């Protein structure tokens, strides 16, 4: 916390940390807009079958990217 | 004497400002890059549901 | 007089500090606040998508 | 941003501004936390039909929750 940290060596060290956590979340953020379009097109196998949207997305392909995402958060 | 000793606590808290400042740079996109993973989700979420009930 | 000059922005300096720390932990509460609705929402997806499986 | 914020004035602005954004995202917590909890049931209605947390719940009693979602984001 902020609250607790007070001198030059406890701000260089809580600001390396925000960089570091933004880096991390810029890439989660990235990958979620992955997952959000495999969503997307697996939401219209089933609302929109004879589309063209339906590419034949399956859960297991969201999946795939869940588990990318368990590795930042790991 | 106690005015450079003055002048020098100004060196020290101008960067510590310095460092308050770029760390308030960091947690700005930090909000901004969470809303957007938000929003993302919240999207999912909806068509998800909007799925179900067909 | 350069002395009080220099006094005056010490003092000027100080509470510009106190106004930055006190933005940061707002923020520190906002990026805490939001990690916990990020989880919540991607508990929510994982449970709709081995749902979808059954 | 907090670059071209510079003075007494325009960071009492900028902190109050940080403020009210949290009590706004602190609403939300609370209210994506009855979506999980209601989403959570709602999965058990499917993959655990026999057991006790089958309680009936529908996709409408989630939808009842997005709509207080979208009130705090207008």
């Amino acid at each position: 916390s902020i609250s607790s940290i007070s001198g030059r060596d406890d701000l260089m060290d809580y600001h390396r940390r925000q960089r570091e956590e933004r880096l991390r979340e810029q890439e989660m953020e990235r990958l979620e807009r992955q997952r959000l379009e495999t969503i997307l097109s697996l939401c219209a196998e089933y609302t929109k079958p004879d589309s063209r949207l339906s590419t034949g997305t399956t859960v297991e392909d969201v999946q795939k990217i869940n588990k990318e995402l368990e590795k930042l958060q790991l | 004497e106690n005015f450079r000793r003055l002048q020098a606590e100004h060196d020290r808290q101008a960067k510590e400002l310095f460092l308050l400042r770029k760390t308030l740079e960091e947690m700005e996109l930090r909000i901004e890059t969470q809303k957007q993973t938000l929003n993302a989700r919240d999207e999912s979420i909806k068509k998800l549901l909007e799925m179900l009930q067909s």
